């Protein structure tokens, strides 16, 4: 059970400096194995960024650096550029049950535009869908930045996790982000509760919309 | 130039067997171990296993042990990842990469594997009926297979304020997406809004008019 721990997200503005930690146990980093770092741009294969704790492959700018002290590995990026926006993974050989382990990854956001809270629109099931014996609540999330949200659904006030599908945010034509979340219900499920809620959490702040079967 | 080239995208059904490949060029394939890595949509990289192609020594993550077979044919510089019985949850991107003095310095381009029990099926299109004098309306494009669908509004004449979301692959094995448009509130009723949904794999064309609720 060897584990490499990374922060889920880091952010910095263009031209600024960020660091990404990668901390291990004693099977991976404690035994003394080297840590390596991978950069994965959206829609691409991962790319080796740093190997052997601190070495750069040819072509990797000296803006990127790495170090490892005991069980603690770190990747530093100075002079942040918009092309640096990506997911970053540390990895190591280990002595444990898994010969190779990856950290959970770090989403790096380069804060090149202002933060914007999401606009939430919750559509109730259409008449057409209900006559087809189905019910889908459609929660549309628009005009937010950075492009990361958490969505939770509520039946009355109780959390519902079954029947939920949510998309990864992607860019609108106006360069802000949008996402969608769906709650699939039987018409009976829809009719039997007083109200349903889509709760969208963005940068620690929650915006919620509510629909009711009895309302119009 | 050192490269790893993977086989093309796969669309399969639960229970089917599948063997995907990773071909090395520009280096001695037998001399370096090949790792396989899973990436489920929106998630992190997960190490699956590794193979020494020289002697076929293979090790797996405890999570993948017994679920998959890694093998290699060093005579043709190819490593393989194999399932005897695909699960829907095997839907993911799969990468190979070589363990080198610079570890995983070279990665394959990835193989997308989609596993769904669905046959080809055209979508049902449902209207999503309608902030500073504007109203949001849209179309729910539900339960289709396979990708892709295309959506336009008013035959392509409405492009301003349109956003068509990426599809979700549901637990049913079918895709669903939505397309939304922001329009002036004052134009509702007086101006007609139609979403045009095309799904080629099933020769499906659907036009759905989206009209106000009127409460």
């Amino acid at each position: 059970q060897s584990v490499l721990t990374q922060p889920p997200s880091v952010s910095g503005a263009p031209g600024q400096r960020v660091t990404i930690s990668c901390t291990g146990s004693s099977s991976n980093i404690g035994s003394g194995y080297d840590v390596h770092w991978y950069q994965q741009l959206p829609g691409t294969a991962p790319k080796l960024l740093i190997y052997g704790n601190s070495k750069r492959p040819s072509g990797v700018p000296d803006r990127f650096s790495g170090s490892k002290s005991g069980t603690s590995a770190s990747l530093a990026i100075t002079g942040l550029q918009s092309e640096d926006e990506a997911d970053y993974y540390c990895a190591s050989w280990t002595d444990g049950l898994s010969l190779v382990v990856f950290g959970g990854g770090t989403k790096l956001t380069v804060l090149g535009q202002p933060k914007a809270a999401p606009s939430v629109t919750l559509f109730p099931p259409s008449s057409e869908e209900l006559q087809a014996n189905k019910a889908t609540l459609v929660c549309l999330i628009s005009d937010f930045y950075p492009g990361a949200v958490t969505v939770a659904w509520k039946a009355d006030s109780s959390p519902v996790k079954a029947g939920v599908e949510t998309t990864t945010p992607s860019k609108q034509s106006n360069n802000k982000y949008a996402a969608s979340s769906y709650l699939s219900l039987t018409p009976e499920q829809w009719k039997s509760h007083r109200s349903y809620s889509c709760q969208v959490t963005h940068e620690g702040s929650t915006v919620e919309k509510t629909v009711a079967p009895t309302e119009c | 130039e050192v490269q790893l080239v993977q086989s093309g995208a796969e669309v399969k059904k639960p229970g089917e067997s599948l063997k995907i490949s990773c071909k090395g060029s520009g280096y001695s394939f037998s001399n370096y171990w090949i790792g396989w890595v899973r990436q489920m949509p929106g998630k992190g990289l997960e190490w699956m296993g590794i193979i020494d192609p020289s002697n076929s020594y293979t090790r797996y993550s405890p999570s993948f042990q017994g679920q998959v077979t890694i093998s290699a044919d060093k005579s043709i510089s190819t490593a393989y990842l194999q399932w005897s019985s695909l699960k829907a949850s095997d839907t993911a991107m799969y990468y190979c990469a070589r363990w080198y003095y610079k570890p995983f310095d070279v990665w394959g381009q990835g193989t997308l594997v989609t596993v769904s029990s669905a046959s080809t099926k055209g979508p049902s299109v449902f209207p999503l009926a309608p902030s500073g004098g504007t109203a949001a309306l849209g179309c729910l494009v539900k339960d289709y297979f396979p990708e892709p669908v295309t959506v336009s509004w008013n035959s392509g004449a409405l492009t301003s304020g349109v956003h068509t979301f990426p599809a979700v692959l549901q637990s049913s094995g079918l895709y669903s997406l939505s397309s939304v448009v922001t329009v002036p509130s004052s134009s509702l009723g007086t101006q007609t809004y139609i979403c045009n949904v095309n799904h080629k794999p099933s020769n499906t064309k659907v036009d759905k008019k989206v009209e106000p609720k009127s409460c």
